[PDB]
């Protein structure tokens, strides 16, 4: 993402900091959410196998 | 905030480094200036690349010092040799924003260079 | 006196700015001009259908 000299952050759905600038060295990191899922159990009949 | 510049150390007279300006992002400017400014002394301008690529270069400086500018990192360096004592100093840039015709640099922020044997 | 200069003043308004896919301004709509403006704000586009 290309910054302007005096912007700091970054939004897409205006509530989420998606981007953010380091202070110290001056370059623009993107932020991602790390992960996230549902556990399913699939399975046969317990009366079949376990 | 803008513009904020970074590297170097203290050396050993003799030795060599290198002096870089952070890109702080892709500004229009059109001359990239270096002083160094030492306790009891005021700012003297050191050294000065243009847009179109002049290398101003001051009488104490020349043939150590050089600038060079890379728009691919957008960022000023400043690569030093044969170091001296007298070039103890914190040393700034100055960007070429064209303000009411031209002026307002951004030399804000330095980096300590220390020339000495110990 | 060909060089010349012109003076406006300033009012709290409801603008809706446009960025474009590299973060620069490039249009604007007045929300209390005319109606038709109050509906682009409302309906939050540029083109609003018959
Ligand atoms: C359940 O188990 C019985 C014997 O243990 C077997 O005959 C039957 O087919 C099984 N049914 C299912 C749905 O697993
Ligand atoms: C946006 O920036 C890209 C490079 O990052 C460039 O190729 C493109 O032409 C730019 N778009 C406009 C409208 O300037």
């Amino acid at each position: 993402k290309k910054f302007l000299p005096f912007q700091q952050f970054g939004r897409d759905i205006a509530d989420t900091t998606d981007a953010v600038r380091d202070p110290q060295t001056l370059e623009i990191l993107d932020i991602t959410p790390c992960s996230f899922g549902g556990v399913s159990v699939i399975t046969p009949g317990t009366n079949t196998s376990n | 905030v803008q513009l904020q510049e970074s590297g170097g150390g203290l050396v050993q007279p003799g030795g060599s480094l290198r002096l870089s300006c952070v890109a702080s992002g892709s500004v229009t400017f059109n001359s990239m200036g270096w002083y160094r400014q030492a306790p009891g002394k005021q700012r003297e301008l050191v050294a000065q690349i243009t847009a179109g690529g002049d290398t101003h270069y001051a009488d104490s400086v020349k043939g150590r010092f050089t600038i060079s500018e890379h728009r691919g990192k957008n960022a000023v360096y400043l690569e030093m040799h044969s170091l001296k004592p007298e070039d103890t100093a914190v040393y700034y840039c100055h960007l070429q924003v064209p303000f009411l015709g031209g002026g307002y640099d951004y030399w804000g922020q330095g980096t300590q260079v220390t020339v000495s044997s110990g | 006196g060909a060089a010349a200069y012109y003076v406006g003043y300033l009012q709290p308004r409801t603008f809706l700015l446009k960025y474009n896919e590299n973060g620069t301004i490039t249009d604007a709509v007045d929300c209390a001009l005319d109606p038709l403006s109050e509906t682009k704000c409302t309906l939050k586009s540029f083109t609003v259908e018959k």
